[PDB]
């Protein structure tokens, strides 16, 4: 009755084993080949072939770049510090292939051997450019989404046509999907005969109205219909190729993952967290790898997953997040602490250690304000289980009732004082400080409200201080002087 | 604020959407340096609320220019704060994981419903095996598991037409599938097809869950979690310290945990993984979820570097630790204090020592209002300044406050209502609290390091409640008993004893007085003895007239102390009570007479003066005690040497090999204990009456001069035992084994121990001290459960108009009176008109207050039994009439409505139990004899022998009310009869205490028949004499050829007939079991009453008694009247062919005939007749008998357990809880509701008080009556909150929520914790006003 999923998962992964040294590179081959045939699929789609020089002129049209996107782009590998000379070189042949391509795809259409061998070398000059990152996903999404439109169209049309006519479907299968543009399929079905074909009403408008949106996607796309269903299938296969291929390899090296794991299982955190994460960094390490480098893949994914885990522990693993500059500084400290302790034989001072670490005690101490973690309210600082620490604290945030009474007595005595004043005086002195109000009216507006005056207000103010200050009304304050 | 009632329900997901203010999105909370709430983390003010007044974080919007202007940069509010304790955020989940309380706990509530095993579902939900969501084809079946590899078979076979997955997705769907109604009618239907027991209850169970979800509208899919709340920070906070050091709660971890996992869930789910990792991840997730609800439930708990578990959400509600027992029902308090304590000997009742600073700081705002009023301190700053300035006026002002301002006195452990009190303040220049010492007797307190706490009645209501209710003048007795609780404890008693004292010795003998004033003058002149019988005159008074004193006067020869003492006395009494040495029992009853006759205040003030004068004349009396007051006799060494040369006798006897150890052991301890007794007697005769002092004569002897005896005689302290220990040997000693030591003690503390004697003294001392260190836990535990039961109960009504209840008869049995029926009755009220032995002399019209005039009027009468309207026979729904209760004792009159009761018995019963754990029949005197329920016979002696076991003996007096009572065995032998008279001291009965007689009442021949050697029996002819009979073996030893054949030697005549039972055609022969060996052979004859054969041979108790605890070993009984034969031949147990007269025979049950039977294989019983031997269970009694018998049994049992220890409580208390155990009765018939189900017998009585009324002749159902264990009786409650407070809480809460239930706050516990007023007593009137408001809309 083992509920521990440790046992479960380790059993379930012990299921699988590893293979080596050519099934590995066979999977690489399979992957890259299916990818090259999705690349072929890209080099198809005539007016969408040319999503190379368009976006390439795009990244070029800002007069010079080597930055993020071009560091994504071509990046050809060698069985570069980008020199823009070759960039400028490669905006001349591409346009040439374009113009000579748009000339021939209309000459009789698309069945002409030299034309499609020119499209083959077009696909080749396309294929000298690697299947570089994000930008082409879009370009595939461009082709991915439109698929999900014709898949829309058909699925609509079927429901309208199939559910009715009289006979179930099969003639519809063989008829509509071929023609789908004129009503000649109808007369082709009626090639057989019958008296029940002579009656057709009440759906004639719906068929060609539904059709009316069909050709609209042609201008959206600019292609035949057959080649669509060709390239959909072709590319999907070139994808699924690699999509499968690695799950052999992913499941292959798992024992290595754990093996290198229990290097860094230095008790700071929990298993499945770290396990999951190592699998994750491994996902990349698989996604990225070059066998032609000819090395052991262990080394590759070791680098990758080391990084992944080394940063994920630092991100997580505390109550407070602590960015990494602190972290690396802290690890330096932890190592040279021990080094300098061997040197000294003793604890080092911030003095000579600031010297050796080559920077002042400022940062030392600035760090040492950080080095602590929290200590969990509910601990028993009551040794007998009598008072856990949380029970000691008072909240010194709200207020004290005696002081509320104090300030209320203040406010009421000021009401009493101000009650003995001239109307203009106390109204000025109220609204000008927002006493009694949510407001605090001030200088200019009064002129713009009352009339003008500003300075004689000040003069009034001082004389009011005169008549009130004289220690006859100043005593309801004189103990709030002590406030 | 005000609201009517509460409710539980199932929170929809959109309910939480409604509750929530924003969704949470990260694990972070703050910066490292700018200790700041981060957005979208934990403490994001944007969703939970702001710190300060009108300050967005970047300060963009400010000072009400931009009032309701969320600062768009930081997205932060502006408006007012204090919602970081209110607002709960939320989180939307990726996928559904389940709640656990509706899964893991007993009966599972979820798969419980689904009629599926748990482990199956585990295999689904540990993601191990797929399972049929739905068999698209019925080729396969819903609720059918497919392993993930056999699933492949099912799959590649078909692929399409099945639904089978592995997860809550598979399951919510199932819930989302399944339709309730059809299932419900189906179970209802096919129950009636086969409604066998387990089947039927299971069908009922599922129908209940069904119709519950129907009519609730609560829903099955709501078990499972797709959105999750998040709490306000202030319940889960994080703060710093003065050191810059930070401190957090557990839960902020766990919230944090899940975030990242859900992040790593969704993060992965961007990335198209194998399912295996997803399974693993989901496991991590729902594991964290469990950990939230319970760290350590499903498995190995979870810790930080603490190495200790993280506290559950649940743990906040739990044990004591949660809100209930720590923070809600017990509370810290403002305006209270404490201090060390001491005595005020001078003081009076209402007074109390008070170190003044205490009241000073505690009465501050009185003084500040008062100084503003005087305007010396015009306002309060200066008031406190002047306070620091220490002006005399303050103190006057302080006194000027303190007058008439009562106050509360508090000691713990508080075991009953009297352990705290309410006094009036008195100020003092010390830091030790002086008080009226006697009430230590109430508090069980002593001035040896005790200390106490104090509280204030600020409000006038409290002020006056104090002055009126727990004013001590309003509280002088127990409610347990009519006992004066202010017994003069230790010294006053003794000084008074010494005073009222009749030497002959001192001087001034035989003179005469006018009155005690000159007695003072005369002794005080130094002429006289305060202890000397001499003549004086008195003038005593009596209220013989209409409560109207009737004066008179005459002389007495009395001691001088007593004359003096009369001066205190308030003029309504004789001299006879004061006519003696006045042991403290006399004081008890004396003060008793005072309030019996005058009432309170005379007795009060009288007692105060008695305390005073006791101090006075005891401090005069002169006293000390020393080495020579401790005295040893001389006749000790010789008894010692004598028995010493006899222990050596039996020593040499064992050396020769004669006696055993146990013989030797018992007899040696007998002689040593006898020597102890002789030593005690010697010193008693040598110290009690030894002194030879002459006085106008040769020699004279009277009350001792040792100084020790009258310490015990006063009752102040001590008794013969302790004094024996000081003087003589102090009994024997034991190692904690429980064994008994052989060589006793010789020395005492006057002489001095051996090494070994003290070494040994160690042991039982340690033992019993350990016991003393632990019986309080069980005590508090039990008493706590007792209050936990009976919180509901309060009087409601004057008279329930009910029909009769209990009968009262004294409990005298086996000795003299143990409870006078007088004492039973007093303050009760009759069930019934009640006449006298003078017939038809009714004096109650079914109910009078049975005060002591009535009781005397009785005790005249020879009446010996009477009925009383019982608390049980009361029928008030949800409370009682005061009549079925009668009187409040320490009131001393009829109970008024409104005061709650169950608590009262609880304090009565729990408090004392702390102290509590630590042949022949011979007539005594003459008297009438009363035996009945009798079959017996003139035996072959001519005397009397029982032939119906029912009967037992009594010695009835010549009158008719009993003297003695003793059990009498079936067929034991007598020397007497019933309806006769006999001399005292006369062995009337005898029997072999080994034999259970097989006596033949018949007279008929013996012939060996039905029985053959070594088939049913053995033949074992006695080697010595020669006579024997066919010798019956036990169940096992006989041979199996006739072991199924009941052996029975048969009674015949000269012809061979069956000598039928005299009076009935039933044959008479004995299917003889083991040990029924007969001695005389074939052809022989027996007599009437002739044995053919013979048959040769505390605290946890009561804990079980009230618990509804139940034995294993019943002296099993007759289910139904009529004849019986025995049954199947022992496939583990024999069975029992019962046969009613007119009923139905077939009932028969497994019997271990290994243990002895009462009735035999051809012998008849009436119902209610024991069949085996042993203890028995209560449920058997209810199930068969009436009630009065039952309750009467148990009360007798446990009252004896008390009284054993010399313990005194009225029976009324114990009646009470009975009706609280009885809150449920199981149904018999049907037609109203479900068939049998236990339900409120109250509400049963309601519905039949509507429905079986001409609503219907009958639609509804008759009903059984039931019983419950006490804790689960507490659980079985309409409310859940009292049920939820303390034990098995989680489960109750779940069960409460599933039906979306609610409560109405009628039990007091319910209305406490909300801060409302009590539904009783003081708030009775208010809350009934509110009641009629609820009645009036
Ligand atoms: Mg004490
Ligand atoms: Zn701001
Ligand atoms: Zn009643």
């Amino acid at each position: 009755r083992t509920t521990d999923p440790v046992r479960m998962y380790m059993r379930e992964m012990g299921t699988v084993e590893l293979l080596t040294r050519e099934g590995e590179i066979d999977i690489a081959k399979r992957i890259e080949d299916g990818i090259n045939q999705v690349q072929c699929s890209v080099a198809e789609y005539p007016e969408a072939i040319t999503y190379l020089l368009e976006q390439y002129d795009r990244v070029e049209a800002e007069e010079a770049r080597l930055s993020d996107l071009i560091t994504g782009f071509v990046d050809p590998n060698a069985e570069n510090s980008i020199d823009p000379e070759l960039a400028r070189e490669k905006f001349a042949e591409l346009r040439a292939q374009y113009v000579v391509t748009r000339d021939t795809i209309k000459a009789k259409g698309r069945s002409h051997a030299t034309a499609q061998e020119e499209i083959l070398k077009l696909s080749e000059v396309f294929k000298q450019f690697r299947l570089v990152p994000k930008q082409f996903d879009y370009l595939v999404n461009s082709m991915r989404v439109m698929m999900d439109r014709v898949r829309t169209q058909e699925r609509l049309i079927m429901k309208l046509c199939v559910e009715q006519c009289k006979m179930p479907k099969k003639n519809f299968i063989t008829l509509f999907t071929g023609n789908e543009t004129s009503d000649t399929w109808f007369n082709a079905a009626i090639a057989m005969n019958k008296p029940w074909s002579e009656k057709l009403h009440d759906v004639s408008e719906e068929v060609h109205r539904a059709l009316q949106k069909l050709q609209q996607i042609e201008e959206e796309t600019g292609l035949t219909i057959e080649q669509v269903k060709d390239i959909n299938r072709r590319m999907s296969i070139g994808e699924a190729k690699a999509r499968r291929a690695k799950k052999e390899m992913v499941e292959a090296n798992l024992r290595l993952v754990i093996s290198i794991a229990k290097k860094y299982t230095n008790r700071g955190l929990q298993f499945l967290d770290l396990i999951q994460e190592g699998n994750i960094g491994l996902m990349k390490a698989v996604d990225k790898f070059e066998y032609r480098r000819g090395y052991k893949f262990s080394t590759y994914a070791t680098w990758w997953i080391r990084q992944a885990i080394t940063r994920s522990i630092a991100d997580q693993a505390r109550t407070i997040r602590i960015p990494v500059h602190m972290i690396e500084t802290i690890n330096k400290l932890n190592r040279i602490s021990r080094q300098m302790l061997q040197e000294m034989g003793r604890e080092p001072t911030p003095e000579e250690l600031a010297e050796r670490m080559l920077m002042p005690e400022d940062k030392i101490r600035k760090v040492l304000k950080i080095a602590k973690e929290p200590i969990s309210m509910e601990t028993p600082i009551g040794d007998d289980e009598d008072s856990h620490l949380g029970d000691f604290i008072e909240d010194t945030t709200l207020e004290l009732p005696l002081d509320s009474a104090t300030t209320e007595s203040l406010r009421a005595a000021t009401h009493d004082v101000l009650a003995g004043l001239t109307a203009r005086e106390a109204k000025v002195l109220r609204m000008r400080f927002g006493i009694d109000m949510n407001t605090d009216y001030t200088l200019e507006e009064v002129g713009k409200q009352f009339d003008v005056t500003r300075e004689r207000i000040r003069q009034i103010e001082a004389k009011a201080l005169r008549k009130l200050r004289h220690p006859s009304r100043s005593e309801v304050l004189r103990s709030f002087l002590d406030d | 604020e005000e609201f009517d009632a509460i409710k539980i329900a199932l929170a929809s997901p959109d309910m939480i959407r409604s509750w929530s203010f924003g969704e949470v999105k990260k694990p972070e909370t703050i910066n490292y340096r700018t200790f700041k709430p981060e957005r979208d983390g934990l403490f994001c003010a944007r969703i939970f609320g702001p710190v300060k007044d009108y300050e967005c974080l970047c300060g963009k919007y400010k000072r009400l220019k931009h009032r309701g202007v969320i600062c768009e940069k930081c997205g932060v509010e502006v408006t007012q704060t204090k919602v970081r304790r209110e607002r709960m955020g939320h989180i939307e989940l990726a996928s559904p994981t389940a709640h656990i309380w509706f899964l893991k706990s007993l009966p599972s509530r979820i798969g419980l419903l689904l009629d599926m095993p748990l482990r199956d579902i585990e295999r689904v939900l540990y993601f191990e095996s797929y399972v049929v969501i739905e068999g698209g084809m019925t080729n396969l079946e819903r609720q059918q598991i497919l392993t993930e590899e056999q699933y492949l078979d099912a799959l590649e076979e078909f692929g399409d037409e099945f639904d089978a997955k592995m997860g809550a997705e598979a399951i919510q769907a199932l819930l989302k599938s399944m339709d309730l109604e059809q299932e419900c009618e189906q179970l209802r239907e096919e129950l009636n097809e086969t409604n066998s027991e387990t089947k039927r209850k299971k069908l009922t169970k599922r129908i209940k869950l069904l119709e519950a979800f129907v009519q609730s509208g609560n829903k099955p899919e709501w078990m499972i979690l797709t959105v999750l709340p998040v709490l306000p920070p202030d319940l889960r906070p994080l703060v710093p310290l003065d050191g810059g050091r930070f401190a957090t709660s557990d839960l902020n971890d766990l919230y944090r945990r899940v975030i990242n996992r859900n992040n790593r869930l969704k993060r992965l789910l961007d990335l198209a993984a194998p399912d295996i990792i997803v399974r693993n991840e989901k496991r991590m997730l729902q594991e964290a979820v469990d950990a939230l609800l319970d760290n350590g439930r499903r498995g190995r708990a979870i810790t930080g570097s603490n190495k200790r578990p993280l506290k559950s959400l649940a743990d906040m509600i739990k044990g004591k630790q949660g809100r209930f027992r720590q923070n809600l029902l017990g509370k810290r308090v403002d305006y209270s204090g404490r201090s060390v304590i001491t005595v005020g000997p001078y003081l009076r009742l209402h007074q109390c020592g008070l170190p003044k600073k205490m009241a000073l700081e505690l009465f501050k705002p009185f003084i500040y209002g008062k100084l503003e009023l005087r305007g010396l301190a015009t306002t309060i700053k200066a008031a406190k300044k002047m306070v620091e300035r220490e002006e005399a006026v303050v103190w006057d002002i302080l006194d000027e406050v303190i007058r008439e301002h009562p106050v509360l006195l508090n000691r713990a452990p508080t075991l009953h209502r009297l352990g705290i009190q309410a006094f009036e303040p008195v100020l003092i220049e010390g830091k030790a609290i002086q008080l009226h010492p006697l009430v230590c007797a109430a508090y069980n307190a002593d001035f040896d390091g005790d200390q106490m706490a104090v509280h204030v009645p600020l409000t006038l209501e409290a002020q006056l409640e104090a002055r009126a209710l727990m004013m001590s003048t309003n509280n002088i007795l127990s409610p347990a008993n009519g006992e004066p609780i202010i017994v003069p404890s230790q010294d006053v008693v003794l000084g008074l004893y010494y005073m009222t004292r009749d030497c002959v010795n001192a001087k001034g003998e035989g003179m005469v007085l006018t009155g005690p004033k000159e007695a003072e003058r005369l002794y005080r002149s130094g002429l006289a003895s305060l202890h000397a019988r001499v003549k004086v005159r008195i003038t005593e008074y009596e209220k013989d007239a209409n409560g109207e004193l009737v004066a008179k006067t005459s002389l007495k020869d009395t001691t001088v102390g007593r004359a003096i003492l009369w001066m205190i006395v308030p003029k309504g009494l004789p001299y006879s009570i004061v006519n003696q040495a006045l042991g403290k029992k006399a004081i008890s009853k004396m003060l008793n007479t005072c309030y019996r006759i005058l009432g309170l205040k005379p007795t009060v003030i009288f007692a105060d003066q008695i305390m005073y004068t006791g101090f006075a004349y005891a401090a005069r009396s002169g006293a000390s005690v020393g080495i020579d007051d401790m005295v040893i006799p001389e006749k000790k060494h010789e008894i010692i040497s004598e028995a010493e040369a006899e222990v050596a006798e039996i020593q040499e006897q064992f050396q020769s090999g004669l006696v055993t150890a146990g013989e030797r052991y018992n007899k040696v301890i007998d002689i040593w204990a006898a020597a102890n007794d002789r030593v005690s007697k010697a010193m008693m005769d040598n110290l009690q009456t030894e002194t030879v002092i002459n006085r106008d004569g040769q020699e004279e002897k009277q009350v001792s001069f040792n100084s020790i005896y009258m310490m015990a005689d006063s009752g102040a302290r001590g008794s013969a035992a302790q004094i024996r220990q000081l003087a003589g040997m102090r009994g024997l000693m034991a190692k904690p084994d429980g064994s008994i030591i052989e060589t006793p003690i010789t020395a005492n503390f006057r002489e001095g121990l051996n090494v070994l004697q003290y070494f040994i003294s160690t042991h039982g001392a340690r033992k019993g001290l350990a016991d003393t260190a632990l019986k309080t836990a069980n005590s508090g535990y039990l008493t706590r459960r007792l209050v936990d039961v009976a919180q509901d109960l309060v009087v409601t009504e004057d008279d329930c108009g009910t029909h009769e209840g209990i009968m009262m008869t004294p409990v005298i049995e086996g000795g003299d009176v143990k409870e006078p029926l007088r004492d039973r009755v007093l303050g009760r009220v009759t069930a019934e008109d009640v006449l006298k032995p003078g017939t038809a002399d009714i004096l109650v019209p079914r109910n009078t207050l049975l005060h002591e005039q009535w009781c005397d009027l009785l005790e005249e009468n020879s009446v010996d039994a009477v009925k009383v309207r019982s608390v049980v026979s009361c029928d008030t729904d949800f409370g009682v009439c005061a009549h079925c209760y009668g009187r409040d004792l320490a009131r001393g009159h009829i109970i008024n409505k409104g005061e709650a009761i169950g608590v009262i018995a609880a304090q009565s019963i729990g408090e004392p139990g702390t102290q509590l754990t630590m042949s022949s029949i011979q007539v005594k005197n003459k008297g009438s004899i009363k035996l009945s329920n009798v079959k017996s016979v003139v035996n072959s002696s001519g005397k009397l022998v029982i032939t119906s076991r029912n009967t037992e003996l009594k010695l009835i007096d010549e009158f008719g009310r009993t003297k003695e009572s003793y059990k009498v065995p079936y067929g034991a032998v007598l020397a007497k009869g019933d309806g006769e008279q006999v001399a005292g001291g006369e062995t009337v009965a005898n029997w072999d205490p080994h034999t259970m007689p097989v006596i033949t009442e018949v007279s008929g021949f013996v012939r060996f028949t039905d029985m053959i050697d070594g088939q049913t029996i053995t033949r074992q002819t006695d080697e010595l004499t020669g006579l024997s009979s066919l010798v019956v073996l036990d169940s096992a030893e006989r041979t199996a050829g006739g072991k199924d054949l009941r052996p029975a030697l048969k009674i015949v005549d000269a012809q061979g007939n069956d000598v039928l039972i005299p009076g009935t055609d039933m044959p008479a022969q004995y299917f003889l079991p083991g040990k029924a060996i007969v001695q005389l052979e074939d052809g022989v004859q027996i007599s009437s009453g002739d044995t053919l054969a013979r048959i040769p041979q505390g605290l946890p108790r009561v804990a079980d008694l009230f618990e509804a605890r139940r034995p294993k070993e019943p002296a099993i009984l007759a289910e139904i009247s009529g004849i019986v034969s025995f049954g199947k031949e022992t496939k583990g147990k024999r069975r029992l062919v019962i046969t009613p007269v007119d009923g139905s025979d077939p009932y028969e049950e497994m019997i271990p005939k290994w243990r002895q039977l009462n009735v035999f294989e051809g012998e008849r019983v009436e119902r209610g007749d024991v069949i085996s031997d042993g203890p028995e269970a209560p449920h058997d009694i209810l199930r068969l008998r009436g009630v009065h018998a039952v309750t009467r049994y148990i009360v007798n049992e446990v009252q004896d357990v008390y009284r054993l220890q010399g313990v005194k409580i009225n029976d009324k208390h114990i009646e009470v809880i009975v009706r609280q155990m009885l809150r449920k009765a199981t149904i018999v018939n049907a037609g109203s509701s479900d068939f049998l189900e236990g339900e409120q017998v109250e509400y049963s009585r309601v519905k039949i008080a509507n429905r079986e009324l001409e609503a219907n002749g009958k639609v509804g159902a008759t009903y059984s009556r039931d019983l419950l264990g006490i804790t689960k009786a507490s659980l079985a409650t309409e409310s859940f909150i009292s049920a939820a407070s303390f034990q098995e809480t989680t489960r109750v809460l779940t069960e409460a929520a599933v039906a979306g239930k609610r409560d109405e706050l009628r039990g007091l516990k319910e209305n406490v914790i909300v801060g409302r007023l009590i539904p009783a007593g003081t708030g009775y009137a208010y809350h009934q006003d509110r009641m009629r408001r609820r009645a009036a809309g």
